[PDB]
DNA sequence: TTAGAGAATTGGAGAGTGTGTTTTTTTTTTTTT
């Protein structure tokens, strides 16, 4: 610790705004990293020199004010790089036993304090101005010398943007200038963004094309493609009028069930005895029920009023959405919002040929694959939202792209089921794949909308490959025959569920207009016997699962749930594998919901396949043992 | 106003939280040692 | 360790871990060990050099530093030290070991620690101000201490015996937060009923007081706020009950479960934890003094008209009152206690009264003396009570057993006791105040309580004759209204009158229109400042005793018994036996002030002369003339004796003339100590050898 | 494609250990009597 307080002090130190260098900078920052390459597998010196907070005292300044001394710039800018190495890197994983993740957490602390650092529009101008005084020579001028040097620049920029959120500061509310979102306009302010910018539209600078991509991905983390493009000028005034009414609104269903409450209790203290009788109702013995908790409570009265729920055990304990939206600072969705829409018209073509590219050569690492299905799902929903011109996508209109991400969501999905120790992993990279592949399948939608004649044709074409092929039309029902609650979140789900609303859209938009009768060595086919393979009790179950939350979920959502739900009764007169008990509480709250008028739909759907019910009920009360287990072929002997 | 400032200088003439004032009058101290 | 050359940048730390780092820790050490060594006064006397050798003189384990010296030669030090006081002074107290062992080695032996106190530290706070923001940091306050423990051990690094096998638990701190468990034995996990081991375990001493803001700094019919205080080893004892203290010290605050459940939120109980303590009474101590004081003292005292000037500085803004100012000085400096043969003690101390006219300084010269005295308590009239001045038994607040109590005579054992509008308290009030005046002591009986305390106090009251105007057509026995016994406890006894003189009252007003101007918030010899003055008292009290060989027993025997003639014929003044034990106390004041260890026929006739002007000052208009010309003959108003010398020097210039006819200055002082003419430097400074044509040098000794 | 037999992990029943508790009188003192 001490030898290390040693040559920190030997760095020299700050005055007020000015950093006095000592001469001995170089052979102290080698020591430094020197005692970063020999650290112990607890990155001792990583915690030692976070705590010594040298990064923003000392080689801030230095990057700063000194930049000009190039040896000892470059000798900075690899220290800097080493330290803000990001923790996943420096321990392999997350650890499992609490002393290795104490030492993480000190890790992502320091990191944390580094990106807080390195919101300084001063650090990212000396950035940018190197890395343009660099670039402006020739690719044939580069030697090793600037090419390293161009890594370890882009390096430095990726590692401050990858860094976590700390839980501390993560509360910040919408409308806010988090840090990421300070460091967002630092960069805008640098300049570096243009940089970016040229750096994907450059054919000669290909060779950083994967680079270009992380620092993309990792600055557009945060954003969804729709709110983005619906930034503009007027918004202030929308977002202010938008939030009073959210905020009465809020107030009004707490107000609604205070009131609620208040009924159910009574207008007496709760030591205010008597008991009653109820003679009808058996007890658990065979003596009549004694009522203890009130007269007010036998209106509406249930034997679970007073039992403590259960302790779901971890392994059935369903899976979490990682984060709550917030609405970044206006600004800096301003600024993001003029990045993406000129990274569109100028780049981003070539940027996803030149990364298709390197994924065919194999020069890139395990899984970037995830962050060119990224740059897919988010800049082909941007390209859709606002003005949609297919052009400035057309690189990914190919078939290949469809077969591509089909191959990557079907490779994820087998690694899920069988690499069980990072299944949430694996499935967080198939909700990539999924995201992408509905963008594709909305895109199309979107042309054929469109006026042109030319992108209406190739449509056709993609549409008639895409159904043909057997892999897109099998991949839904595999999905769905195997998907897990404990894994997947129900944002996947949602998801899902909208993807395969859309799907059979199409699909039965297209075969209503026209026959097209063979499939997949062809064979024939049609979209009621595919709809069939939908009537497994699994599917619905997660449908159900889904609708449970039709509170919280989007009316696009509850739309999709409620016409699939209403396509497989209605149209395929399957009702009986609907009749369920735990449907039948569900179908209970949506009739006793207050907000019931907002829910037309699915009120009237829930009271259609309720009144089947009751009339097989009359018919036959055997359908109330029905009603208590999942079924396969019984929807046919209820029928 | 000069006879009205002028009253306002003879009662300036009759007229005759500190951590951070002694480490500020410290702190220039302090520079001028480094200097 | 390298040295680190800017320990001003903290580099994002805070100033308590970056100075607990061994860096800076090293670099202040170095740096406080080059202060004390280097540091120099502005006459380039190396300060700490003197006061560390005075610390190992007296073996007192405590060296005070000044916060101002501190921060003009090393300012990050005095950065720092406010910010985390308990980490630098320890550094401190380390540093400062060893640039004691540097200069005593062998301090080992009477230490193992040096605690540095820091005193007059800018950070100044009323306790009714203080905040959270000053908690953890060095604060200073100011108060009366209101209680006080008594000096208790408390544990400091406590070992204890294992309760099943013999082994000893290691050394724990106590933290003054919370008692220190000792958990299990390391060699048999055994977590039983452990136990101290007195022997080897490290106590200190304890004292908790408690402090509140002081009755003239609160507001009139508002409650006091209140802190305590927790005083540590040599700090113990630097108060009592009832003194006005500066207090710098740590503002530190713990979890207190009581207060929680007191006020229901969590409230965290404070305390002070001191580092020094310093009485607003006792602004110079002896110990204070420094050689430069001392040097000033006694080169001062050389003068040879010392006298006049020490008397013309007692309340030097009060025109005249010459004799006031005399008995004032010489009950300021005051005589000897004695005890021939250990069964018989007589007073030291000299008792003064005041009487006379509305308007006449009176009261201006007893707070004169409030203000110039060490331990001087200030009473008035009915204010005071018999139990309030001399003692008082209560419950005590927290046990609820009888307890005795200081009253203001016992309070002001070794200083003053002065009491205005002393003829307007009660008779049960002032009649308290004679064994405390006399035999020196207040001896109570009651509630189980029965002993004796020490108020060996100078008592010196103001009052007022009947009818508030003093009557010359009366002696003052006649206009007093007080009685014999305790008219004889005052040795001094003086008269003031406002009569009309109009010369006078010009160069009164003169003097009292200059004191306003001067005095604006902007007798012939000259006064002492009262800072030199003080300093000198204290030297002249605490570091010389007179002691009396002779006193010419007949001159002072004769005129006691006809003082005692003259005091039963005309029944203005009784003067028992007391008068002639008052002679021996102010001639032994005026040898102390003079700072004579011994007394000499100078002070006795001071003494004589200040009472025979008295005695005569309480006769009537008539009767005054007459007793000063009976005293004035007969007894000895010794003025002057410049013809011996005159006569000497002309017999001595006749001779030496005789003999070269047909060194004088060493022939003059020769026959001058031969005879008992000893004090001739009044002869030089007189007339008589002047209109003859003689003078004097030093250096030529030619006359 | 469902589900059932064998192995491993997690829930919680309960056995064991340690902690906390059940108006009265005499005397002083200041002010008021
Ligand atoms: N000789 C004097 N020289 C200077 N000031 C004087 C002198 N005589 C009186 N005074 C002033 O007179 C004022 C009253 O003094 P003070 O000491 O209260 O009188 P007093 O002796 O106490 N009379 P009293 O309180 O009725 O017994 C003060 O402001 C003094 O300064
Ligand atoms: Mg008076
Ligand atoms: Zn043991």
């Amino acid at each position: 610790n001490c030898e290390l307080l040693a040559t920190c002090s030997a760095l020299g130190y700050l005055e007020g705004d000015t950093y006095h260098k000592e001469p001995d900078c170089l052979e102290s920052v080698k020591d430094l990293i020197r005692y970063l390459r020999h650290e112990d597998e607890t990155r001792d010196v990583r915690q030692q020199l976070g705590a010594a907070q040298i990064l923003q005292s000392d080689l801030l300044p230095i990057l700063t004010q000194h930049h000009q001394d190039k040896p000892l710039f470059d000798a900075v800018i690899r220290l800097m790089v080493n330290l803000t190495q990001p923790a996943l890197l420096c321990f392999g994983n997350l650890p499992k036993e609490p002393s290795f993740r104490h030492h993480f957490l000190q890790v992502l602390t320091y990191l944390q304090a580094y990106k807080e650092a390195f919101a300084s529009e001063k650090a990212f101008g000396v950035l940018s101005e190197t890395l343009y005084e660099l670039l402006q020579l020739g690719w044939e001028e580069r030697q090793e010398e600037d090419n390293l040097l161009i890594e370890r620049i882009l390096l430095l920029v990726r590692n401050i943007l990858h860094v976590p959120a700390d839980l501390d500061q993560e509360k910040k509310i919408d409308d806010d200038a988090s840090a990421h979102d300070q460091l967002l306009w630092a960069i805008h302010l640098s300049g570096l963004d243009d940089l970016l910018l040229f750096l994907a539209s450059s054919s000669a600078e290909e060779q950083w094309s994967l680079h270009v991509l992380e620092i993309v991905s990792l600055m557009f983390r945060d954003q969804n493609p729709e709110q983005l493009a619906g930034v503009g000028q007027g918004r202030l005034a929308q977002e202010r009028s938008a939030d009073f009414a959210e905020l009465e609104v809020l107030r009004q269903r707490e107000m609604a069930e205070k009131k609620t409450r208040a009924l159910q209790r009574g207008n007496r203290h709760s030591r205010f005895g008597g008991s009653y009788i109820v003679q009808g109702l058996k007890s658990i013995g065979e003596r009549d029920l004694i009522f203890h908790k009130g007269l007010h409570n036998l209106r509406n009265y249930s034997s679970d009023l007073g039992k403590q729920p259960k302790k779901v055990p971890k392994r059935r304990q369903a899976a979490r959405e990682l984060s709550i939206q917030r609405r970044s600072a206006l600004n800096v969705r301003l600024f993001l919002r003029d990045f993406c829409s000129e990274f569109l018209e100028n780049c981003y073509n070539r940027l996803m040929g030149s990364v298709k590219d390197h994924l065919l050569r194999e020069k890139a690492q395990q899984h970037d694959e995830t962050y060119y299905m990224w740059a897919l799902a988010f800049f082909m929903a941007f390209n859709r939202a606002a003005s949609f011109r297919p052009g400035l996508v057309s690189e990914t209109l190919s078939v290949r792209t469809f077969h591509f991400i089909e191959q990557n969501l079907t490779n994820y999905y087998e690694m899920m089921l069988t690499d069980r120790k990072e299944a949430a992993s694996w499935a967080r990279r198939m909700h990539l794949a999924l995201k992408a592949y509905q963008e594709l399948l909305a895109t199309v939608n979107e042309m054929d909308i469109s006026p042109d004649e030319a992108v209406r044709e190739s449509s056709r074409i993609i549409k008639n490959n895409i159904f043909y092929v057997m892999e897109y039309r099998e991949l839904f029902l595999a999905l769905f025959r195997k998907f897990d609650e404990r894994c997947q979140p129900r944002s996947f789900l949602r998801d899902l569920v909208e993807t395969t609303h859309l799907f059979l859209k199409m699909l039965e938009r297209f075969c209503r207009s026209r026959g097209n009768l063979v499939v997949q060595s062809e064979k024939e086919f049609n979209f009621l016997d595919y709809l069939k393979r939908f009537a497994c009790s699994t599917v619905v179950r997660a449908y159900v699962l889904l609708l449970r939350s039709y509170q919280q979920n989007s009316a696009h959502t509850n739309h999709c749930i409620v016409k699939m739900l209403h396509r497989l009764a209605h149209d395929l007169k399957m009702e009986a594998l609907l009749f369920q008990l735990s449907v039948f509480c569900l179908f209970n709250r949506l009739l006793s919901d207050p907000a019931a008028g907002a829910y037309k739909e699915l009120v009237t759907f829930a009271k259609y396949i309720l009144g089947k019910f009751f009339a097989l009920a009359a018919v036959n009360q055997k359908a109330f043992v029905e009603l208590l287990f999942w079924k396969n072929t019984a929807v046919v002997r209820e029928m | 106003n000069r006879e009205l400032e002028a009253l306002k200088q003879r009662f300036w003439k009759h007229a005759n939280e500190k951590l951070q004032v002694l480490k500020a009058k410290l702190q220039e101290a302090m520079k001028l040692r480094r200097f | 360790i390298e040295s680190i050359e800017n320990l001003e940048d903290l580099k994002g730390h805070s100033v308590r871990e970056w100075v607990s780092m061994a860096g800076p820790r090293l670099e202040i050490h170095h740096r406080f060990k080059n202060f004390l060594r280097t540091h120099v006064d502005s006459h380039g006397h190396n300060v700490f050099k003197e006061r560390i050798s005075d610390m190992c003189k007296e073996n007192r384990e405590s060296l005070v530093v000044n916060y101002e010296d501190l921060a003009a030669r090393e300012h990050v030090l005095a950065y720092f030290l406010p910010e985390a006081p308990a980490e630098l002074l320890q550094i401190f107290d380390e540093a400062a070991l060893e640039v004691v062992l540097a200069m005593y080695p062998k301090y080992d032996r009477i230490t193992n620690h040096i605690h540095v106190r820091i005193s007059h530290l800018p950070l100044v706070e009323e306790l009714r101000s203080l905040r959270q923001l000053h908690l953890n940091q060095l604060i200073r306050t100011s108060g009366v201490v209101t209680s006080c423990t008594g000096v208790l051990p408390q544990l400091s690094m406590v070992k204890y015996n294992c309760n099943k096998c013999n082994f000893v638990l290691g050394p724990f701190c106590q933290s003054q937060n919370q008692e220190v468990k000792p958990g299990s034995c390391p060699e048999c996990q055994s977590a039983g009923p452990f136990e101290v081991n007195m022997e080897e375990t490290i106590y200190q001493n304890y004292q908790r007081i408690r402090i509140q803001e002081s009755p003239g700094k609160v507001a009139a019919g508002r409650l006091p706020r209140s802190k305590d205080a927790i005083l540590l080893a040599d700090l113990v004892d630097s108060c009592k009950p009832g003194d006005e203290i500066e207090l710098t010290g740590i503002y530190h605050n713990n979890y207190d479960g009581s207060l929680n459940t007191a006020n229901g939120f969590p409230v965290f109980a404070t305390v002070i934890l001191a580092n020094h303590v310093a009485k607003k009474d006792n602004k110079v101590a002896v110990g204070e003094l420094t050689d430069e004081d001392v040097k000033m003292i006694t080169s001062l005292s050389k003068d040879q008209q010392i006298g006049e000037k020490i008397f013309a500085s007692i309340a030097p803004s009060i025109y005249g009152h010459e004799d006031i100012k005399r008995g004032l000085a010489l009950a300021l400096f005051g005589g000897e206690p004695k005890n021939p043969g250990g069964k018989h003690k007589v007073r030291g101390d000299i008792n003064v009264l005041l009487c006379g006219d509305p308007g006449t300084a009176k009261s201006q010269f007893l707070k004169y003396i409030e203000k110039v005295s060490s331990r001087a308590i200030f009473t008035t009239g009915q204010g005071a009570s018999a139990v309030g001045l001399t003692a008082y038994v209560q419950r005590h607040p927290v046990s609820r057993e009888w307890t005795l109590e200081a009253g203001a005579l016992v309070l002001a054992d070794r200083g003053v006791c002065l009491i205005d509008e002393f003829d307007k308290m009660n008779d049960q009030d002032r009649t308290s105040i004679h064994e405390a005046m006399e035999q020196q002591s207040i001896s109570i009986s009651k509630a189980g309580i029965v002993t004796s305390l020490q108020a060996r106090c100078t008592v010196i009251a103001a009052a007022n004759p009947i009818g508030g105007r003093y009557d010359p057509s009366l002696t003052f026995s006649e206009n007093v209204d007080l009685t014999e016994p305790i008219i004889s406890r005052f040795d001094i006894l003086c008269v003031v009158r406002d009569t009309v003189d109009p010369v006078q009252d010009e160069m009164l007003a003169r003097f009292v229109v200059g004191s306003h101007v001067r005095h604006h918030p902007s007798y012939g010899v000259e006064p002492l400042p009262q800072e030199v003055l003080k300093k000198y008292i204290i030297y002249a009290k605490e570091r010389v005793h007179p002691k009396l060989n002779q006193m010419d027993q007949d001159k002072v025997a004769k005129m006691y018994s006809d003082l005692r003639k003259e005091s039963m014929a005309t029944g203005s003044i009784p003067i028992t036996v007391r008068h002639i034990e008052s002679m021996i106390r102010m001639a032994e004041a005026h040898a102390r002030i003079h700072l004579r260890d011994y007394v000499i026929e100078d002070d006795v006739n001071m003494a004589i002369r200040v009472m025979l002007e008295s005695f005569i000052d309480t006769q009537k208009f008539s009767v005054m003339r007459s007793m000063r010309k009976t005293f004035a003959r007969y007894l000895s108003f010794r003025r002057d004796n410049n013809e011996l010398l005159l006569f000497i020097l002309k017999q001595l210039v006749a001779e030496q003339v005789t003999y070269q006819r047909n060194v004088p200055e060493k022939d003059l002082v020769d026959k001058a100590r031969q005879i008992n003419i000893h004090n001739l430097s009044a002869f030089y400074d007189s007339e008589l050898f002047r209109m003859n044509k003689f003078s004097h040098d030093l250096k030529r000794k030619m006359i």
